[PDB]
């Protein structure tokens, strides 16, 4: 989810792709992520091109986590469920909002809900595409590099726009 | 116009600085994206030591 500009927007929906329309100057993406019965993350990111490279620069602040809840207690499985990102225009900010729910698998067969609220606003002042309501269908696979001893994550993600 | 920058494979850099309950950390990631296939491949490294939260909780941020 940090670089939604790489979603595949079908040709028939290309007039709804805010994310690429803000490039190269980019957009600011902000989120509040609320973990049910636990703390929250607030994030601010700038997504823009630096030369021919797409850069996602993020500051994350997490507060009010429980010392031994599922997050600081590391009780979440190393996997990831498919989900939809529901997008709506925010015409007053020349950008978009999104709302979705992530379900993190807990090692005991339970689920840790993470409510996501997101806003994006362009960095540049050129025209952007303000979309009709739609969603991004996201699939993610997490793995490890067998030769890597540092703490790390390998991520494969597919994101397809749909709903119109 | 912006869409034109995405018709091929694009290198991606990700840089995060975090503070969760006073645990400070940084993550650097590299990979590439190919929007034609809505496909992203990235590898993230915690450069400050051990990640103080579970990796899955940062996927949507990255
Ligand atoms: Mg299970």
């Amino acid at each position: 989810s940090g670089v939604q500009c790489f979603s595949r927007y079908p040709d028939h929906m290309k007039q709804h792709d805010f994310f690429k329309s803000a490039m190269p100057e980019g957009y600011v993406q902000e989120r509040t992520i609320s973990f049910k019965d636990d703390g929250n993350y607030k994030t601010r990111a700038e997504v823009k091109f630096e030369g021919d490279t797409l850069v996602n620069r993020i500051e994350l602040k997490g507060i009010d986590f429980k010392e031994d809840g599922n997050i600081l207690g590391h009780k979440l499985e190393y996997n990831y469920n498919s989900h939809n990102v529901y997008i709506t225009a925010d015409k007053q900010k020349n950008g978009i909002k999104a709302n979705f729910k992530i379900r993190h698998n807990i090692e005991d067969g339970s689920v840790q809900l993470a409510d996501h609220y997101q806003q994006n606003t362009p960095i540049g002042d050129g025209p952007v595409l303000l979309p009709d309501n739609h969603y991004l269908s996201t699939q993610s696979a997490l793995s490890k590099d067998p030769n890597e001893k540092r703490d790390h994550m390998v991520l494969l993600e597919f994101v397809t726009a749909a709903g119109i | 116009k912006g869409e034109e920058l995405f018709t091929g494979v694009v290198p991606i850099l990700v840089e995060l600085d975090g503070d969760v309950n006073g645990h400070k950390f940084s993550v650097s990631g590299e990979g590439e994206g190919d929007a034609t296939y809505g496909k992203l491949t990235l590898k993230f490294i915690c450069t400050t030591g051990k990640l103080p939260v579970p990796w899955p909780t940062l996927v949507t941020t990255f």
